[PDB]
């Protein structure tokens, strides 16, 4: 519902870092394919998908910001018509 | 050598013949142009506001 | 409003997007001969890059 | 050679999928 | 287990006891907060 | 004399990394260094002196 | 007076304000964080 917002900067700047126990085979190879995805630019495409896939969330004066005296302008013409041919 | 404390740039090629650290300063690539050349406002600028 | 610009005016300026670069022949670039900059670029398979 | 992956439900970097009761494996995972 | 692709964060405190990766994504901590027509005669 | 300027975004994001030759000894403590300095706050006061 | 017219903004607004109540989660990086820290906002 969009019913919170962020707030100044970033305290502390960190990374997610995948992990693996101490002499892992996995530990050699994950590295590898990391750096590879970044620079593939994998990384980024999965970071639009997720985050910006899914949002939903001087200058001049602008015909908005003066609207309502145009509104007011036209219906006085309109008042100044209908009294004179009540008149008439 | 034995050392490079240097701006040197993290990549997947050197990392498999060296080892790198965490990185102490995070960057990205950019584009570099000459400066501004703020231009004159123009005939008719009077209409501006 | 007249009131509030005068200095907006005494300095306009735009900018440029890497799209745009990309799109313009006649401005030229380049990079670092030996970079992680140019070997990102080699390496790339993006469309842009 | 498998892997045992341990995570954690914080979207949207872990989330089930929607009617995951038909999904088997690591399909129901989103 | 035997490994984590998981949104865990890098700290020296884990590390002394398990290897993490090069980071995939970086972020930095963060403060939440919760979130006229006739405008002419407002001044 | 601040006559450029840099225009739009980062194309790639990566950082600078301290490099050691493999097996060197100096590779375990540098990255424990690195990540102290950086919990301290030195690298920040270095960036912005 | 129409040409006049025409919260915290940081981490030390934050802590300066006593009155706004901030958290975090039990067990994670950031309260190790907070609780490791020796900044004087922190």
């Amino acid at each position: 519902p969009c019913d919170t917002m962020k707030v100044g900067g970033n305290l502390d700047s960190k990374g997610y870092g995948i992990a693996t126990p101490k002499g892992s085979s996995l530990g050699t190879p994950v590295n590898l394919a990391v750096l590879k995805l970044s620079e593939q630019g994998v990384l980024d495409k999965l970071k639009n998908k997720w985050w910006y896939d899914k949002g939903e969330c001087t200058s001049a004066l602008s015909l908005s910001n003066v609207a309502g005296v145009f509104y007011i302008l036209v219906g006085g013409l309109g008042l100044a018509m209908l009294v004179a041919l009540i008149e008439f | 050598a034995d050392i490079a404390i240097a701006p040197l740039t993290i990549t997947l090629v050197r990392e498999e013949v060296i080892d790198f650290s965490k990185p102490f300063m995070s960057l990205g690539i950019s584009i570099m142009i000459k400066k501004p050349q703020k231009s004159k406002p123009g005939v008719f600028s009077f209409l501006d506001p | 409003n007249l009131a509030a610009f005068l200095t907006v005016e005494r300095m306009v300026s735009p900018i440029e997007s890497a799209e745009d670069l990309s799109k313009q022949t006649e401005i030229a670039y380049g990079t670092l001969d030996s970079g992680s900059t140019k070997e990102f670029f080699r390496r790339s398979k993006i469309a842009v890059f | 050679k498998t892997v045992v992956v341990t995570t954690i439900l914080e979207s949207p970097y872990v989330m089930m999928k929607k009617n995951h009761e038909m999904l088997e494996g690591n399909e129901r995972y989103e």
